[PDB]
Order: C-alpha cells, then sequence, then structure tokens
RNA sequence: CGUAAAGCGCACGCAGGCGGUUUGUUAAGUCAGAUGUGAAAUCCCCGGGCUCAACCUGGGAACUGCAUCUGAUACUGGCAAGCUUGAGUCUCGUAGAGGGGGGUAGAAUUCCAGGUGUAGCGGUGAAAUGCGUAGAGAUCUGGAGGAAUACCGGUGGCGAAGGCGGCCCCCUGGACGAAGACUGACGCUCAGGUGCGAAAGCGUGGGGAGCAAACAGGAUUAGAUACCCUGGUAGUCCACGCCGUAAACGAUGUCGACUUGGAGGUUGUGCCCUUGAGGCGUGGCUUCCGGAGCUAACGCGUUAAGUCGACCGCCUGGGGAGUA
C-alpha cells in the first residue's frame, strides 16, 4: 500500500529534500498517488465499503489541506493543482 | 531526622524476606499457640506442632528464637509463615554440604518403600527415596533389624521436587513438570506431600515439584460423604499420599489416601477371618434386622436378625439383647468385596 | 525513632488514599509510616493529654483486636481511667441514658451476688445470674466506675471501631485514635500514624499514653498546696 | 434529555457557530465623553392648587435607543509576520473473527446404490399421527450435494455503527507504540445533503443438506386456528438491485480539559543482576469494585450520570397518535 521507494519517491519529488516529509504538498501528492492507486482497487471488487470509507476520509483529507493551501498560497495552489492535476 | 531514613535503611539492612535470621523471641505460650515477634508488623499465631520435637512435647520457653518464613503479606491481621519451613534450609544445606563435602554421614534409617525407595528420616524430618537409595547393593535392609542404624548415603535426589533417597550400612563403600511426566506415575507410587488447602471437597496434597494433587473426599478415611476432611487429617503436613491417575491433558493428577487403613479392614476380614474366630464387640445401634456391632478399628454392619438365638423370625433384637454391650459375637463369613462382614450370635450353648 | 517497639509501617495495597501523607512503599509491597512525622503528631496529643487529664477529665480507652485486648486493661487500670477492650457496645456513649441502667444492673447484681442471694434459690438460679454477670462484666467492666459522659476517647484502630469515633462525634468529644494504613482520620482530631496490630506497639504508645496521664494528674501543685 | 416526556442507528461533510500562542498595526465589535434627537400627554421624584382624595399642574428624572465626532486598546474580530503543545506527514515494527474476491480441509446431517440382518423404529408429561415384513431402525463400503465452521474461546480481539470465528492466497482500510525529522492552527462540531446500515421482506437468476412461518395431521383442552409431537412449502444460502426499520441499547451525541484509589484482562515499550516465569516505570484499549462529588432514588464514579467549555439533535400531562 504506496510502498516505501514510491512514498520517498513523491517526497523528494514535491518537498525540500527527504527530510522535508510533511509539508503541504507532499501531504496533499502522498493523499493522491494512493487515492489514484485505489480507483483500481475500487474498480472491481465494488462492495468494500470498509476500505472505501478510508479512500472517503483521505479524500476529505486532501480536501482540507488544499483549502488550507488556496487560502494561504495561491500561487502553489495553482502549481500543486496544475502539477498534479485535479478539480473535476 | 536522615537519622530515621539511615535508620529504615538500616533496619532492612538486618532483616531479609526468608526465616533465615533467628530474630523472633516466643513471647507468650499457651497451648496450643507459640507467638514470636521477628521485627515484622504483627506477632505470629504459631502453632504447637511446628515446635515439639520427636516425641511430642515443647523444647522452647519464653526467649527462645527461632526464625519463621515470610514474602507473604496480611491476610486480614497477623504476620508469617511457619518456622517449621525454616529447618527445611537448615537441612537442605548439610544435604549440600554432603553433596558439598562430597557426603553427608548423620544417621540413616530405612526400613521401607512407599514408593520404590526406603524411607529415611533425618532428625525430627522423614523423607522418601527411590528404591535404590537405601541400600547400596541388594543388601535389602528387611533382613536387618527393624528401624536399624546406618546413616544415609545419598543414591538419588531430583533436585526440584524433594526426593531424596539415602544408603543404609555397608559403612566401607564410599513446561517442566509436565513434559516427563512418568516418574511417579505408573499405578500406585506412594509419596510424601504437605498439604495446602483444603477446600471443602478436597484437601491439595502436592509437593512434587510444582503440580496439584487433589486426595478430594471420596477416598481420605474409610468413611465416605459425612467425612469433611478438615476434621480427618489436618493442615499443612506431610503424609502417605500416592498418584492413582495422572491425566496426561487437563493437568490433573487425582491422588488418594484411603490406602491405608484399607488394609486395616483387609486384616479384619483375614486376622479375625481365617475361619469362624470370636470377637467381643459392642452394639451400637439395632435398626430392626440386626444389632451393628462395630468393635474393632471401623468394620461396619453385622449381625442379622436371624441368628440371635435358637428362635428365627420373632426375635426383635432390641428385645433380646441391649443397647451399647459387648457380646460374644464371632465372625461365619467375610466378603472381600462390598466391604460386608457377617458376624453371628446363635454360637453360644443353648442347643 | 523506633524506639522499643516496632511500628514501622503497614499492610499492603487497600491504604485509605487519605494517608498520602504517610506513606514509603517498601520492596515487599508494603508501606511504611513515616516515623519522623509520627512523632511530632504524638506530642502534640500527649500535649492535650495532659491539659484534659490535668482537667481532673475522664480518658475513655478503646481497643479490642483480639491481642491489644489486655494491654488496654493492664494498660489502663494502671492509671485512674476507664476502658472498653471486649465488646463495643452500639450507643454506649450517645445512648448511656439507657446503657446507665444496665450499669446498674452490673453493679446492682454483683452487689446481690458477692454476699446475697447467690445460693438462695437454685443452682440453676446461679448458672443464669452468674452467666449474666460474666456477661456483662467483660462487656461494662471497665466504664463501671466512670458514671459520666467521658471527656476523652483514645481509640487504637479507626478501621475496627470507627462507630465509636462517629459516636462520638454525634457528641462533642474529642477522639484520638492510632490509625493504621488502611483507616480513615477523619473523626479523629489528634491524628497519630502507627501501629495498631502489634503487642509491642499497643505496649508502647498505650504505656506513654498511660505515663502522660497518671504523670500528669498533678502531684506537684497538690503537694505544694499542702 | 441512563430508568420519569426527551441523544438522530452510525458516520463523513458544505453553509452556520466556536477557536491554541507571541508580536506589530487597525479600532469594526467593546468601553468613556460630548452633541443632535428620542413630540406632548403617561410612569417615577420634589412641590403647588382644588375643604382632602380622585383630578389638574410647575420643575426635573427617565424615554432602557439611534446617528455623528473625539479618544482607550485589556478582550473579540480584520490584516501582516511568526511559534509548537492542538492537528497532520514520514522511517521501523506490533497485534487483530476489520472488509472484498478466490480456493481448500475435516467432522456431522440428509439422500442414493450395494452388503449383513429382522421386528420393530420414532416420539411424549403420557400417547397417537408417521415410517417398517414391499425389509425399516441399526451396522459397514462407496458416491452426491448443501450449509455451518467443535476444541482453541478468553464480562478476549477488530470495526463509526450494523457487525465480523476452520485453514490458505490475492487486493485493501484503520489503530497502537519507540526514537527522531517535517508542516505550522491546517482544528472541533455540523441544520440541509451524501454514505453505510441486523433480521424480516420484495424483484431477477441460480441453489436447496439441515432447520423452518404458512399448511396438513395427531394430541392436549370445556374449547385449542396455540405451546407438545409427526411431516412440510416460502425463507434461511449465492450473485445483482431495492427496502432503510430494530429493546439499531451503554435505553448515556461528538470533541476537549481537569479531579482520591484498588483488583484484573489484552497489547506495545524502556532501564536494571535476562543472571529465575525477576524488579521498577511507561503508552493504548478494556472489565469489575468502590472514594469525594452528583442524583428523586436506583445507581454513576478518571472510560462519570463529578467540575467546565464548543457545536448539534430532541422534550414540554396521559389517551387520540407516531394515527389521519
Amino acid at each position: 500500500s504506496l510502498s516505501t521507494e514510491a512514498t520517498a519517491k513523491i517526497v523528494s519529488e514535491f518537498g525540500r529534500d527527504a527530510n522535508d516529509t510533511g509539508s503541504t504538498e507532499v501531504q496533499v501528492a502522498l493523499l493522491t498517488a494512493q487515492i489514484n492507486h485505489l480507483q483500481g482497487h475500487f474498480a472491481e471488487h465494488k462492495k468494500d465499503h470498509h476500505s472505501r470509507r478510508g479512500l472517503l476520509r483521505m479524500v476529505s483529507q486532501r480536501r482540507k489541506l488544499l483549502d488550507y493551501l488556496k487560502r494561504k498560497d495561491v500561487a502553489r495552489y495553482t502549481q500543486l493543482i496544475e502539477r498534479l492535476g485535479l478539480r473535476r | 531526622e536522615s537519622f530515621a531514613q539511615l535508620f529504615e535503611e538500616s533496619l532492612k539492612e538486618i532483616e531479609t524476606r526468608p526465616g533465615s535470621i533467628v530474630r523472633g523471641v516466643v513471647v507468650a505460650i499457651d497451648k496450643d499457640v507459640v507467638l514470636v515477634d521477628a521485627g515484622l508488623k504483627s506477632e505470629s499465631a504459631i502453632p504447637a506442632e511446628q515446635f515439639k520435637n520427636a516425641q511430642g512435647e515443647l523444647e522452647i520457653q519464653v526467649g527462645d528464637e527461632v526464625d519463621v518464613a515470610l514474602d507473604a503479606v496480611e491476610d486480614g491481621f497477623g504476620e508469617t509463615l511457619l518456622s517449621r519451613e525454616k529447618a527445611k534450609r537448615h537441612e537442605a544445606w548439610i544435604t549440600l554440604e554432603k553433596a558439598y563435602e562430597d557426603a553427608e554421614t548423620v544417621t540413616g534409617v530405612i526400613n521401607g518403600k512407599v514408593k520404590g525407595g526406603f524411607t529415611v528420616e533425618l532428625n525430627g524430618i522423614r523423607a522418601f527415596l527411590p528404591g535404590s537409595l537405601v541400600d547400596v547393593r541388594p543388601v535389602r535392609d528387611t533382613l536387618h533389624l527393624e528401624g536399624k542404624e546406618l546413616e544415609f548415603k545419598v543414591i538419588k535426589l531430583d533436585q526440584k521436587r524433594n526426593n531424596v533417597v539415602v544408603s543404609r550400612r555397608a559403612v566401607i563403600e564410599s513446561e517442566d513438570p509436565w513434559v516427563a511426566i512418568a516418574k511417579r506415575y505408573p499405578e500406585g507410587t506412594k509419596l510424601t506431600g504437605r498439604v495446602t488447602n483444603l477446600t471443602d471437597y478436597g484437601c491439595f496434597v502436592e509437593i512434587e515439584e510444582g503440580v496439584e494433587g487433589l486426595v478430594h473426599v471420596s477416598e481420605m478415611d474409610w468413611t465416605n460423604k459425612n467425612i469433611h476432611p478438615s476434621k480427618v487429617v489436618n493442615v499443612g503436613d506431610v503424609v502417605e499420599v500416592m498418584v492413582l491417575d495422572i491425566d496426561e491433558e487437563r493437568r490433573r493428577i487425582s491422588l488418594g489416601l484411603k490406602q491405608c487403613k484399607a488394609n486395616p479392614w483387609q486384616q479384619f476380614a483375614e486376622t479375625h477371618n481365617k475361619g469362624d474366630r470370636v470377637e467381643g464387640k459392642i452394639k451400637s445401634i439395632t435398626d430392626f434386622g440386626i444389632f451393628i456391632g462395630l468393635d474393632g478399628g471401623i468394620d461396619g454392619l453385622v449381625h442379622l436378625s436371624d441368628i440371635s438365638w435358637n428362635v428365627a423370625g420373632e426375635e426383635a433384637v432390641r428385645e433380646y439383647k441391649k443397647g451399647d454391650e459387648i457380646a460374644a459375637v464371632v465372625l461365619q463369613v467375610d466378603a472381600e468385596r462390598e466391604r460386608i462382614s457377617l458376624g453371628v450370635k446363635q454360637l453360644a450353648e443353648d442347643p | 525513632m523506633l524506639k522499643a517497639g516496632v511500628h514501622f509501617g503497614h499492610q499492603t495495597r487497600y491504604w485509605n488514599p487519605k494517608m498520602k501523607p504517610f506513606i514509603f512503599g517498601a520492596r515487599n509491597k508494603v508501606h511504611i509510616i513515616n516515623l519522623e512525622k509520627t512523632v511530632p503528631m504524638f506530642n502534640e496529643a500527649l500535649a492535650e493529654l495532659n491539659k484534659i487529664a490535668s482537667r481532673k477529665g475522664k480518658i475513655l480507652f478503646v481497643g479490642t483486636k483480639r491481642a491489644a485486648s489486655e494491654a488496654v486493661k493492664d494498660a489502663a487500670l494502671s492509671c485512674d481511667q476507664f476502658f472498653v477492650n471486649h465488646r463495643w457496645l452500639g450507643g454506649m456513649l450517645t445512648n448511656w441514658k439507657t446503657v446507665r441502667q444496665s450499669i446498674k444492673r452490673l453493679k446492682d447484681l454483683e452487689t446481690q451476688s458477692q454476699d446475697g442471694t447467690f445460693d438462695k434459690l437454685t443452682k440453676k438460679e446461679a448458672l443464669m445470674r452468674t452467666r449474666e454477670l460474666e456477661k456483662l462484666e467483660n462487656s461494662l467492666g471497665g466504664i463501671k466506675d466512670m458514671g459520666g459522659l467521658p471527656d476523652a476517647l483514645f481509640v487504637i484502630d479507626a478501621d475496627h471501631e470507627h462507630i465509636a469515633i462517629k459516636e462520638a462525634n454525634n457528641l462533642g468529644i474529642p477522639v484520638f485514635a492510632i490509625v493504621d494504613t488502611n483507616s480513615d482520620p477523619d473523626g479523629v482530631d489528634f491524628v497519630i500514624p502507627g501501629n495498631d496490630d502489634a503487642i509491642r506497639a499497643v505496649t508502647l504508645y498505650l504505656g506513654a499514653v498511660a505515663a502522660t496521664v497518671r504523670e500528669g494528674r498533678s502531684q506537684d501543685l497538690a503537694s505544694q498546696a499542702e
């Protein structure tokens, strides 16, 4: 479930270094990679409600982080949603 | 000040937990309760039976000092576990010295094997050892003068469960309980075990290195149901018990205790059961078909209404004999199964 | 100082948490009462005993404990004081109005049975009236000569005679007790943190109280007056 | 608002409400003053006049307000810059009937075929209906099919709730702890809305061992549309939709803080003599007993029904009625 090489790849790709792992663009990028991974799991299986509640949880978590980032810095907000690809 | 703090760590330094430091001075004696004061919270309610030596009478007056034991604190009110176990440590030290000495020399006198090793008794205590330990070779102390004087040379000890078999005569010669539970197994290996707590259905004798035995209520004696084990044996006492059963799963070794006065009953069936021996016995309750003489050590129900005289049916034993009186009665039958001796009274001189 | 008796500390785990000022958890899972704080409270108790006994007041000694039974009688009849050691009757102080005529039965019955009709009626009547005297005698014998309400109550176990404390807190009697670790120091005015169940302790505390009483009743002022 | 009426079945979540901590600025809220206005009559106070009073009337007070100007900046709000305790992320593990899909194992029940064998079986409080000489019941061998997973099983575990027990694989959610690093208030609650939601039931297609509403029969009974017995169809099972209710219960909304103890369970972890199932601490979840305090009492009692704070739902006599 989003293996350690993938997480280190996304932290190093969106952050400052391999230590700045908790910034907002990094957390949004890990949540987005996780959601887009689990879309293949909820393509089939169709009934895993107990896992889809975790999916909806990290969807809302991503949305509140994006709402914070849009509220603080609109520049990196547009760079993040355009670098990442979302908003319907 | 720190006088008291230092005083506290001092008093910690000048006591220990087990029965090691002989400190309690006997400050009141009354039969049947001794009591000491070893620098603990209260004063022990000591039995008298942890302190009489080898013939029954007391040995220690006021001021005398034996250590007791510890590591158990407050059952409501009071302090200790008994000093007699204390003594066990001393015995262990002497045994260690012999093992340590390379040998231990005292006196060991072993007449017979309850469970395959002569019993050896050192000072007050008597211990049980595996069968080889009693004799160096195949000499066998059965031909020796009974309860003979040697020493004990150790043959075998079990090191966890306390069984020690020692070497009489021949002076010249010089997880854990439950995997291999086949040592005391085979049908009836007698053991010497201290009882712990009697749970009104049981007695819980358990000695052999971290096990549990019951001897529940059915055997215990040669009466079944009216017995109440607290009346009949003891609390905290080393007794005659053997296995009778070991269950591998469920971990319930079900020991017994009737393997004793059962023999007395057998002797009564025999001793006086050889043919038609006469007995002088006292009746206890006449139950309209007999008189129930029950003298001679627990032999149960006896003479029937059919003999009683030289008339058969009309007699009604309350009219003809007594209540509580010693009579002529001879044996006429001992039945080995179903525990019925059947005495009679017609064997007299009228016809 | 653990002076001569051993009054170090108690039980194990069922301490009353109100006695957090007097604890030291030992290695054997047993509490140690703070003996360097016990002594100021005990001296604050004896300084009250000299005052209210030099008032010519009446101390009532209470402790049963199955072991401190005889230490109260022995260590209290040495003074001119009064004791209850066998059975604590419910209401000997706040229902003393009806304990009074039971005392009248005891005194008025040993008056009849030391010389009077202790043989004049029936052997069975002697077996009744005498058994009555040995029933009331170790129930009211120490309180027999009191004839009033006491001015103090010296309790040896608050946890065992807690109804004697509440008894003499319905009315205004200053009680004080040597408490254990599991006892409750609430009704007790002058709390003495120590050993309740040691014969050495109920010799020591009760003996020093016995010294403060008879040494406290002026033998000096009276002498001067004379 | 546990049991009296009353906590949504449980969550997510937009608007709404509320918001840790420091500095600076603003002065919107807030406070203070002033001015204008708040009609007169009426109420209230001190007077006056009717012979007194009711009544009339002089002066004031008040008209709890609104607007403007001038200031105060402690709190609240707006703005800028922070801070790390709240919240969140990452590196290691840890346990678990958490979920979805697939596969497989053993015991047992039923049936079918065959063997041996013969007079009963089954059932009850007693019986009969029923099955059996057309060979039953029993016993053995083989086969088929369906369903549930003994023991482990633990006032144990996981899950938001409903709920989830053979074993194995694949895909996957959450929690917990140790040591650090990182972001910097990103938080709490939430009407409407959306989602999940035992059993029964409904629709489509399969499947059907055992059980079992309806139904039949035998009893029982004064009657017996029942309990009891013999049978027995929907349903129970699977796949896909619907329904959206339960004594959906801890009859106790969620989140946060604080406030004496004890005995246990389970799950991590640190130190030291792991030298011995050892001792001293430390987090999480959980069971019981009890302290103050609370409560109408029962009881609750650090997992509160104690002391408080934020937000929401709900109650206002019983029946009619959760009905039209």
